[PDB]
């Protein structure tokens, strides 16, 4: 359970991020002061279009590229077992959870300083892209 | 990065090349991610840290545990934001 | 699939909320009455 909180607000703010801009763009397509109920109701849902699948089975992805531990025999076994077990119940509530209350949770209620240090670098990274990849190899 | 290369972006590359075209549409998947990204890794960072502390009864084995999850979760974001995209726009030009 | 099952669940709206609310007070229950150990168990 301790590992899985670490993945569980992962599910969730990652739908909601992808939602944040795209509350940011409606807002800059439309005007301002003009919002109903039902009109907020089709920019947050429309957050789950693409995200949607992707984290769903990612959230399912992190829980069966784990499984192959639950082969685990005798006092090991019993050890990391329910350690697997309860990490996985949670994965697959935090991602079935996901997929029909947080999308309604969040309906219902300095990004520059960080991206000004990665993009010279990024730019940088498509210099030769295959030089970094040479680079990688070596790590 | 694919969604970035199957938006409007993605009616000029599939058509005829732009080198400098393809590379805005990077660009934008890349201060995308920024926002998502960098959170992703700090609550998976932050809410496994405290048991990376080894007090008390118990820490011992889930600091064990947890120490290859904190320390490989620091190269493998900082790393895929640099080996997955340099690599998909030199994937993406073989087909081509 | 996924995206599909996102618009059910975003109808079913309220019937879901109470669902999820009757469950997180079941559950709250369950911890209160859960038995407790240092490890499972590990003895052949």
């Amino acid at each position: 359970i301790a590992i899985a909180v670490g993945a569980m607000v992962d599910a969730a703010i990652v739908m909601i991020e992808n939602a944040h801009k795209r509350l940011e763009e409606w807002q800059h397509q439309h005007p301002d002061a003009t919002l109903d109920n039902k009109t907020r109701w089709q920019v947050i849902t429309d957050a789950s279009v693409e995200v949607g699948p992707a984290l769903f089975i990612s959230l399912l992805i992190i829980t069966l590229s784990f499984i192959p531990i639950f082969t685990l025999e005798g006092q090991e076994g019993r050890l990391f077992g329910p350690l697997a077990f309860t990490k996985t119940y949670a994965m697959a509530g935090a991602a079935l959870l996901a997929i029909v209350v947080i999308p309604i949770l969040m309906g219902y209620w300095l990004n520059r300083f960080l991206i000004r240090v990665y993009h010279p670098l990024l730019l940088k990274v498509l210099h030769w892209p295959k030089t970094t990849l040479l680079v990688a190899a070596l790590s | 990065l694919r969604h970035a290369i199957e938006a409007v972006p993605s009616l000029n590359n599939p058509q005829t090349f732009s080198e400098q075209k393809l590379d805005e549409a990077l660009y934008h998947g890349a201060v995308l991610r920024v926002r998502p990204k960098a959170m992703t890794v700090a609550v998976i960072i932050a809410g496994l840290l405290p048991i990376l502390w080894g007090t008390g009864a118990g820490s011992e084995v889930m600091s064990r545990i947890a120490a290859p999850m904190i320390g490989g979760m620091i190269t493998a974001p900082l790393l895929s934001l640099f080996i997955i995209p340099a690599a998909y726009k030199l994937m993406w030009l073989h087909r081509h | 699939m996924i995206e599909w099952i996102i618009r059910r669940s975003v109808a079913n709206r309220f019937l879901v909320l109470m669902g999820a609310l009757f469950l997180s007070i079941w559950g709250t229950w369950t911890i209160i009455n859960t038995p407790v150990d240092a490890l499972p168990d590990l003895s052949d």
